[PDB]
């Protein structure tokens, strides 16, 4: 541990914006990309978003594409997930988690010239926080 | 100084089309023991691609080297794998047989010299009618197709037939160029190209008169041809989405092993379990009609709007005129008439049953005397595939005005490879370039 | 799950240029002349070598050797030519041969600002031969003149 | 997008009786580095997700020896040998070959009763 | 019988040497990237030529061809890079590229005084390709284009 | 086939080494070979045959010789240039003969007969002095 702590949840109305914050105790960070997932009250698991260890590559789920915002501060050891234009369907318990393997620095392909990142599964979760939407 | 001086540039991005040989990568390969698992790089799953901006290039599917590659290479490799296998020379002995109890396959017996001296006569060889040739009036005695030209190589029991995804890439100094454009004609200039490290997955399916499990068109069905005016050349039709077809199985059966030499083993079918069943394929009649209609639309686009006719094959040798079909490692030849029996102009069951013959003596690619013997697969074979295109030929003898007539196409397998390789070029890089500029090489 | 960064323009990206811009990336182009598998390429190179351990095959196997040797020779041919010209290193090397307007007389500005290497190739292809010869003579005379 | 499903959601077991859960993928999870990108997870009611195995047939450090992964191609599996009554809970299959990262059925192991 | 003299450094002699001194043995390594049968002998060359000839018809000869070609490719694989960079050898050369500390911050007094080449190498494995590319563009960018323009009057 | 100098002494030959300049072959021969490399496609279709095999081996050999000879020039810091110098004092232990005799009345080939057991070392001293040291000294200057 690698102790994951999440906060900033509650209940808000549709169309509003929020911020969730995730702090991890005893953890390098710079070598590790991180995940945000969704545990719905509809009893399922969803991947929500991913961000590289050095905060240079971010991927969003199709359902939150153009709505959510992942960011990082590796000096303060903190992840941020903001959420714009919340919709009712977004009502869920959101969980901050960390990857299973270490990640090396991005590898530059000399044939295509593209700078690639490699991702993986995950090994530690926090307990996240509940964020619900409506009245 | 108005006078410009010559300056040499090295590493200049230019290319010339040129013939070369590509490096095969048989992606994702007791195994065993095909495709090119022993003549092609084991695995190369992750292709790279670079998009070019303001460039153009002229493509010509019909004269593309890469086809000649696969055409030679596949024959070569397939042949190679059979060199160490059993040649069934004793088998050429005059056979004597009888129709199997309910026309029909036959239960044959024959004399054969094996083990030590003497021979063993009473056999149970279940052969299909289209593997044997009756001799002397109505006598029950005869021999296999064309033993006079060898035709006795038994494919090793261990060797599979399964077609697998293979990729081609270019060797150092060459590059593969691909036209990134929907609706691409297959012939002419492309305004949007990109280079690729390798090709996309190719599936080396040997089949005739019917393109199976290939790539699909994206918008609307397309029809490609070298020269629509020229009625002697085969046209290639690529579907906008596939039509699934499920082919079936013969009577359930057991494979018998026959000792024929010092370790020489001959396999055949001796036992039928349960009822005798007719091998065939089933296809949605309605769906066929649906996509056939789609095609017809474009056929009309090719000659005003003349009525379209589909006639079955002109007739002849089943191995030429039926559509060949691979499944489970056994060889089917099915009648396609029901699929090509319609006319279309300005204006029944649910599915169609297509009877198939099952052969064992196979003459691959019309080679002279190099036919093989396919060993039987135990049990029944269920397989289903996706029709992705058609090979058609316009009848050169059309003398009726207002109509255009097509029959199942033809030609060699080169066309079969074209159905995938129709957007690739292989070019050599030419690093050295020379151009004028206002600077002189200073002495000392 | 693999992410993608930025360029770092890759192989032949310069074709869209415009020779004025094509002076860049000359290294990007040249660097890949001896490999389509540049880099360790884990899960590729390992198989590439493994395959060359399997060269008990004939005909087919040997074709790969032909390919490799010709690649090497093709490279070296160019290296010899540059050596002859006094262009041992590297990318850009000016000569002392004045451009013969007979070959072409298009504006310098047209050339570098609104012309692409492929075009340039097509335009002066028929003179390549004697251009090279003349460059050789330059270096030949320079061998003796610089004495 | 890669999608996939698991065995029917209700799996009843008994103490000492081994049991297994498969996971059918829409596409083989072969990864570009030569491995297979499949993970298994589980969690109990009121309990955050736990990692069971991280490669096909390669359980995760700290996880009981009962857990035996297996399978290949396009359809894999996880078998628990000598299932204990305390192994009940939700089981998830998860793929990581491509984005979005997806999950399987989310089955649940419970006990047999009379 | 045969008597023996003395080093004359030797092949891989600096393998465990501190890089500061090991940097002065580059001649030995470079000398032998095409060999293992050095000096006439002069029976070894005779034998090898004899086997290269005799075995030209069989797989074992082919495997020698395979090996020989491999050697050459590996050699040229390095010469190509040295050619592209403004570092035609010359055993060593310097670039215009500034060391980006992201790769390593380590002090030169630790590097050049207590580390082998292999230890050092472990630390830069993942940055090799990046470093090369930056050298390449540094070579072209200005050092060659502007260079051309520096002779422009 | 640049052996014209063989009929002269080292002095004279040394005036013609720069006259030779143009490679002993290869170069334009490789250009002629490019034409033959196009033909090789026919010789590919040909299949595996003796002469073909010999040819392949011959190409490999030729190239190997070329590069081996070139290699040393690179390592020596001399590159080429056909004539270069190096700061290795001519240890008289190797030989002791008047320069007039060394350059005059001295067939180049014949000269080699008497240098062979020393050539090996000579290469070493070149390496480990000329480039080993000098390379650093330039950097060492650039440090200041
Ligand atoms: C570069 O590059 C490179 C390479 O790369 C590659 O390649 C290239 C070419 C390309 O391709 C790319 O792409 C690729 O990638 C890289 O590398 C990398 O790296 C990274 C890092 O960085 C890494 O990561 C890592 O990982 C690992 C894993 O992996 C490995 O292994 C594996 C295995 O597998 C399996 O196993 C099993 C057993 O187990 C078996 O049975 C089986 O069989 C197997 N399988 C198979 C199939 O086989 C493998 O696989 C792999 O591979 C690996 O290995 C490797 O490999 C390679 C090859 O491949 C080789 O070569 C090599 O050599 C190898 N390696 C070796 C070593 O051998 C893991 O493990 C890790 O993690 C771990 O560790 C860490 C450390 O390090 C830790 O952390 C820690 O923590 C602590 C705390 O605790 C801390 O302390 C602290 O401190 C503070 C102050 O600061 C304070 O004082 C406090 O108080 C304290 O506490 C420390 O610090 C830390 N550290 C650090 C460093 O930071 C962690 O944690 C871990 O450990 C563990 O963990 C776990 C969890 O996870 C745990 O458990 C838990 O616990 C708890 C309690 O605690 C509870 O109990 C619970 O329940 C549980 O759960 C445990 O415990 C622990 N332990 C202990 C003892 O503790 C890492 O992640 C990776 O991997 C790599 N890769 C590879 C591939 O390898 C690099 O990176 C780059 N870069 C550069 C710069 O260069
Ligand atoms: C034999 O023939 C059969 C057919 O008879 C062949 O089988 C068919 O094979 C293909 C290929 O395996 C399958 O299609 C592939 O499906 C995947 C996934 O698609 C599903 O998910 C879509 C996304 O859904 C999520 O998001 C939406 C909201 O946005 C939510 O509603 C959902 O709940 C999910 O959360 C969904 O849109 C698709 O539905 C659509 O398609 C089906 C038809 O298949 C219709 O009924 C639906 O109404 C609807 O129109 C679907 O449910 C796709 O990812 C594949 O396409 C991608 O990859 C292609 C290249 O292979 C590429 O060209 C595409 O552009 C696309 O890639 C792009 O998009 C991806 C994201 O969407 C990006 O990740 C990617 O990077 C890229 O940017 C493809 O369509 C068929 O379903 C399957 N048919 C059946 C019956 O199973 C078979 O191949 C044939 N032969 C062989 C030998 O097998
Ligand atoms: C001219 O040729 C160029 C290539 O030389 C073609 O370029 C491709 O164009 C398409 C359309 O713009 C691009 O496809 C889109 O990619 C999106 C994903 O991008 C990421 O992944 C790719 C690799 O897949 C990376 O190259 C890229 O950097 C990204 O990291 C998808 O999200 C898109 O899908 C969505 O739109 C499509 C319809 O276009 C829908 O079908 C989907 O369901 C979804 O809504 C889409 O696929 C492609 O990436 C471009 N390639 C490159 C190299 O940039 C042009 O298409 C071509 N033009 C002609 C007419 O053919
Ligand atoms: C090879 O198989 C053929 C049948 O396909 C066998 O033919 C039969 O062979 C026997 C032995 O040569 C012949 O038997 C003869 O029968 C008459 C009457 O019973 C008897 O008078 C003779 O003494 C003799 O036994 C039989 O006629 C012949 N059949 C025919 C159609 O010619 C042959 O036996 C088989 N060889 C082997 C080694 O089993
Ligand atoms: C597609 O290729 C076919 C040939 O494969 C081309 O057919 C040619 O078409 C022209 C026009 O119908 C024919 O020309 C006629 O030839 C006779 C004799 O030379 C002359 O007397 C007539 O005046 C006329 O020119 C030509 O014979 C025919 N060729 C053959 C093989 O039948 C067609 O032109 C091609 N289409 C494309 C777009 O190039
Ligand atoms: C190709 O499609 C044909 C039908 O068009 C399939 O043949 C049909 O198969 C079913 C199942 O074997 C037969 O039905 C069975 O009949 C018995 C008695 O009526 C009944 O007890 C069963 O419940 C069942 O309905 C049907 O008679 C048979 N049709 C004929 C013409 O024999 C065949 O299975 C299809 N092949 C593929 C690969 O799916
Ligand atoms: C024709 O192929 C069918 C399968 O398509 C064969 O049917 C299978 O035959 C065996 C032997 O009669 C049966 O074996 C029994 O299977 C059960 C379950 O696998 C096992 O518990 C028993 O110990 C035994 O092995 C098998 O069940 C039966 N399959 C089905 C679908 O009924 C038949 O054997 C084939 N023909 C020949 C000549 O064997
Ligand atoms: C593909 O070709 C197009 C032209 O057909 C290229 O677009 C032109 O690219 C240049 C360089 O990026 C742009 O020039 C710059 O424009 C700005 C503003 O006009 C000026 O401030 C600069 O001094 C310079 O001229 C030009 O505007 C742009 N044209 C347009 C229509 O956007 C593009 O570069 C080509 N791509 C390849 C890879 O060469
Ligand atoms: C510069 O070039 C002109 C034209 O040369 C012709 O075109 C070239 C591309 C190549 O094909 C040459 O072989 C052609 O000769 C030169 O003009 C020629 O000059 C000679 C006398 O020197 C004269 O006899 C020829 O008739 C001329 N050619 C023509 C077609 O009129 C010109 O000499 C070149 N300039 C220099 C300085 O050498
Ligand atoms: C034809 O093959 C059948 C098997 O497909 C053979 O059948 C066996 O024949 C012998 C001889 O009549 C009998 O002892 C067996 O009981 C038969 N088996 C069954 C399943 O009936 C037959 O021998 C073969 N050859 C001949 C000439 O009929
Ligand atoms: C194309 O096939 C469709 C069926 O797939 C045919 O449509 C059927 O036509 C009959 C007569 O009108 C109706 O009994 C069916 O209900 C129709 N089917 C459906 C799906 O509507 C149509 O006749 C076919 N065209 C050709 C030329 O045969
Ligand atoms: C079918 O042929 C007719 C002529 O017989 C074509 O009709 C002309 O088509 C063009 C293109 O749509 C129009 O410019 C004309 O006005 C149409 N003529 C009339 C009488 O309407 C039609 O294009 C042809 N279709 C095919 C696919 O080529
Ligand atoms: C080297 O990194 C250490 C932390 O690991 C830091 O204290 C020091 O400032 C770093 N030096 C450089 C030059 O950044």
């Amino acid at each position: 541990r690698v102790q994951l702590v999440e906060s900033g949840g509650g209940v808000v109305q549709p169309g509003k914006s929020v911020r969730l914050s995730c702090v991890v105790s005893d953890f390098p960070f710079s070598k590790y990309p991180m995940y945000w997932v969704r545990q719905a009250p509809g009893k399922g698991l969803e991947w929500v978003a991913a961000i590289s260890g050095d905060a240079w590559h971010v991927v969003y789920s199709n359902s939150v594409q153009g709505r959510f915002l992942v960011s990082r501060d590796n000096v303060k050891n903190t992840l941020y997930l903001e959420m714009n234009s919340l919709k009712i369907e977004d009502t869920a318990v959101y969980r901050c988690a960390r990857m299973f393997q270490e990640s090396g620095p991005p590898r530059l392909d000399r044939w295509s010239g593209r700078n690639y990142y490699y991702y993986s599964g995950m090994d530690v979760w926090g307990q996240g926080t509940t964020v619900t939407v409506s009245s | 100084t108005e006078k410009l001086w010559v300056t040499v540039y090295y590493g200049v991005p230019v290319w010339k089309e040129a013939t070369t040989t590509l490096f095969c990568a048989s992606d994702a390969k007791e195994v065993h023991n095909v495709w090119a698992t022993h003549a092609c790089v084991p695995t190369d799953p992750n292709p790279q691609e670079v998009v070019l901006e303001n460039v153009t290039e002229h493509f010509n599917m019909w004269k593309n080297n890469m086809v000649e590659q696969m055409q030679e290479d596949i024959i070569s490799l397939w042949d190679q794998s059979l060199k160490p296998c059993v040649k069934l020379t004793p088998l050429c002995v005059t056979l004597n047989c009888k129709d199997v109890n309910a026309g029909e396959i036959k239960n044959c017996s024959f004399n054969i010299t094996t083990s030590i001296r003497d021979e063993v006569q009473k056999e149970y060889a279940l052969f299909y009618k289209l593997d044997v040739v009756p001799i002397d009036n109505n006598n029950t005695s005869y021999r296999l197709i064309s033993c006079d030209t060898s035709v006795i190589t038994q494919a090793c029991p261990k060797i599979s037939f399964e077609p697998i995804p293979i990729h081609y890439c270019a060797p150092a100094g060459f590059a593969i160029l691909k036209c990134n454009d929907k609706t691409f004609n297959g012939k002419g200039p492309c305004k949007n190209v990109s280079t690729v490290q390798c090709t996309h997955g190719i599936r080396p399916v040997v089949s005739t008169q019917l393109l199976l499990n290939g790539s699909l068109a994206e918008e609307e069905v397309v029809i490609r041809s070298d020269n629509f005016t020229n009625n002697a050349k085969t046209i290639i039709v690529q579907l906008k989405e596939s039509v699934e077809i499920n082919c079936t199985r013969p009577n359930n059966n057991t494979r018998k092993s026959i000792h024929i030499g010092p370790g020489r083993a001959f396999y055949t079918t001796g036992e039928i379990i349960g009822d005798i069943r007719q091998a065939h394929c089933n296809i949605s009649r309605a769906k066929w009609n649906d996509t056939l209609k789609q095609i017809v639309i474009k056929l009309r686009e090719q000659f005003e709007n003349k009525t379209i006719v589909f006639n079955h094959s002109s007739g002849g040798d089943p191995e030429i005129v039926m559509h060949s079909f691979n499944c489970g490692g056994e060889f089917f030849y099915c009648n396609s008439t029901q699929l090509f029996n319609s006319t279309w102009n300005n204006n029944e069951g649910n599915t169609i049953t297509l009877p198939c013959r099952i052969k064992q003596i196979i003459n691959m690619w019309q080679e002279v005397g190099k036919a093989m013997y396919a060993p039987p697969i135990r049990g029944q074979i269920r397989c289903s595939s996706n029709i992705t295109g058609l090979l058609l030929t316009r009848d050169g003898g059309i003398n009726e005005n207002g109509t255009e007539i097509f029959r199942p196409g033809g030609g060699d397998m080169r066309d079969n490879w074209r159905s995938e390789l129709y957007k690739y070029k292989v070019v050599k890089i030419e690093p050295l370039g020379v151009a004028p500029t206002k600077a002189k090489r200073r002495v000392v | 799950a693999v992410g993608i960064g930025a360029v770092f323009l890759g192989f032949l990206g310069a074709a869209g240029s415009t020779m004025g811009a094509a002076s860049m990336t000359l290294t990007v182009q040249a660097r890949l002349l001896l490999s389509g598998i540049v880099q360790q390429q884990n899960n590729l190179l390992r198989a590439i070598e493994a395959q060359q351990r399997m060269l008990q095959l004939t005909v087919w196997g040997i074709k790969q050797l032909q390919a490799r040797v010709l690649a090497v020779e093709r490279y070296l041919g160019d290296q010899q030519l540059l050596g002859i010209w006094g262009c041992s290193g590297k990318l850009i090397c000016t000569t002392a041969v004045p451009w013969n307007a007979s070959w072409s007389n298009k504006s310098l500005d047209r050339i570098w600002n609104n012309m692409t290497w492929m075009e340039w190739e097509r335009e002066i292809d028929n003179y390549t031969s004697e251009i090279y010869t003349l460059i050789e003579e330059s270096q030949n005379q320079q061998e003796k003149n610089e004495q | 997008d890669i999608v996939m499903t698991q065995t029917p959601l209700s799996l009843s077991v008994t103490p000492g009786q081994p049991a297994s859960i498969s996971c059918k993928s829409s596409e083989s999870l072969r990864q570009s580095n030569g491995k297979t990108s499949l993970y298994w997870y589980r969690q109990k009611p009121g309990q955050s997700p736990q990692l069971l195995v991280f490669e096909v047939s390669n359980r995760f450090s700290g996880v009981s020896d009962r857990f035996v992964g297996s399978g290949s191609g396009t359809d894999f599996t996880l078998r628990i040998s000598r299932v204990e009554a305390e192994d009940v809970g939700f089981y998830y299959c998860m793929q990581s070959k491509d984005f979005p990262l997806t999950f399987g059925g989310g089955t649940k192991v419970d006990l047999k009763r009379t």
